[PDB]
């Protein structure tokens, strides 16, 4: 379960 | 609603470990080019930990070695064809048991990764990943670095609530005696992105640097606009924030139902002190203390204004009208109800605004006033 940041 | 304890467990604390990867054997997202965190990085990254530990019970301890943790922190260059990543920011795992639950990981060729401490994106992106390895699921160029409003509810859903944070009478914006980054402000070049959270005692909003329009509103819940920015500042839900001072702006300074100390400072400040017994400072400027009805300031708890200037500053009892517009009477009442007076106190100079609201026995409302004042001072 993985969630991304925004660059 | 997973957490470190479980899935659907609720304000629950929890004693975690955190570490600063120095190899790794592989990367979970399949992610290569590791590289562990240089100095600056791993001192905003505690930075950061420390803001959520301010806000939800959970305490952090680092461990290193060949320890096992539950919050781990690395950086990736290359995607996995081992081609160079300069696009992607970072990335986080949620708690859990599978491997890399509760790693986060950054892009080293971001520049605001390798200088989180000079380059505000970076911190924000430490506190945002060590949120979701902690559970939770989702201003004119610059970057808050500490949990929001919504994220300081979430956190605190999932692990309780630490009320053991800031206690005393604590000071945020200028003159901060919080020894927090997030809520200091140095110089008026200094903007100001925080929602804060203070477990007790009397604390002010000191906004006093700043020469912006400002709108300040200690409401729990509310926003306020600061140095300049809309919505920046905002109090959590579950704190009750006492005192404001604004700049040299031309402020409104909104109270809540505590009892409030407002200072305008210069500028043609609005004061609205709410229910409860204020003390009010309208500072240089013509000021307005504004009063919405007569619970603002019963006899029981009143208002106090206590640098009012007769002839500048004024006092807005426009509210009234909605019963039947206030009558000045000069120096007593008739009986009948909506009418004002001001009456000299000459061995205390203090003028007392008595307010008879129509349909109540006795007189309920009063603000005391510092100095004097005339009736073509007080709007009805
Ligand atoms: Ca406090
Ligand atoms: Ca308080
Ligand atoms: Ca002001
Ligand atoms: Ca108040
Ligand atoms: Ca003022
Ligand atoms: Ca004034
Ligand atoms: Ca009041
Ligand atoms: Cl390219
Ligand atoms: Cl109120
Ligand atoms: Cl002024
Ligand atoms: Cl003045
Ligand atoms: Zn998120
Ligand atoms: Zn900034």
């Amino acid at each position: 379960a993985k969630a991304s940041q925004a660059a | 609603n997973v957490s470190w304890n479980g899935t659907n467990v609720f304000g629950k604390s929890a004693n975690l470990t955190f570490k600063f990867l120095q190899s790794v054997s592989s990367i979970p997202s399949g992610d290569t080019g590791f590289v562990k965190f240089n100095a600056e990085q791993i001192e905003q990254a505690k930075l950061s930990l420390q803001s959520w530990s301010d806000v939800a019970n959970l305490t952090f301890t680092e461990v290193t070695g060949n320890k096992s943790a539950n919050i781990t922190f690395g950086n990736y260059t290359r995607d996995a064809s081992g081609n160079l990543d300069y696009g992607t920011q970072a990335y986080a795992y949620y708690p859990g048991n599978y491997q890399g639950a509760g790693s986060s990981w950054y892009n080293y060729n971001q520049s605001n990764i390798r200088n989180p401490g000079s380059e505000e994106y970076g911190r924000q992106t430490f506190t945002h990943e060590i949120g979701h390895a902690l559970g939770l699921a989702h201003y004119n160029g610059h970057y808050g670095g500490a949990p929001m409003i919504d994220d300081i509810a979430a956190i605190q859903r999932l692990y309780g609530a630490n009320m053991t944070t800031r206690t005393g009478d604590s000071v945020y914006g200028f003159n901060s005696n919080t020894d927090r980054d997030f809520y200091t402000a140095t110089d008026s070049s200094k903007a100001l992105i925080f929602s804060v959270w203070d477990a007790g005692g009397t604390d002010t909003f000191d906004f006093s640097g700043y020469s912006n329009n400002q709108r300040i509103n200690l409401n729990e819940g509310s926003f306020s606009d600061v140095g300049g920015l809309k919505g920046n500042v905002s109090i959590a839900h579950g704190v009750t924030i006492e005192n404001a001072i604004g700049g040299s702006g031309n402020d409104i300074l909104v109270g809540n139902s505590a009892d409030n100390i407002l200072q305008g400072g210069a500028g043609n400040d609005v004061l609205y002190g709410g229910a409860g017994a204020d003390t009010l400072y309208g500072g240089a400027g013509r000021d307005t203390f504004v009063y919405g009805s007569g619970q603002d300031s019963t006899v029981a708890a009143y208002d106090w204004i206590a640098d009012f200037q007769k002839g500048i500053d004024k006092i807005d009892l426009s509210a009234f009208r909605n019963e039947g517009q206030l009558s000045f009477v000069q120096d007593q009442f008739t009986g009948k109800g909506q009418e004002v007076m001001l009456q000299w106190d000459a061995a205390n100079s203090i003028t007392n605004l008595w307010l008879h609201e129509a349909g109540h026995s006795s007189v309920d409302f009063l603000v005391r006033i510092v100095g004097q004042a005339a009736q073509s001072d007080i709007i009805v």
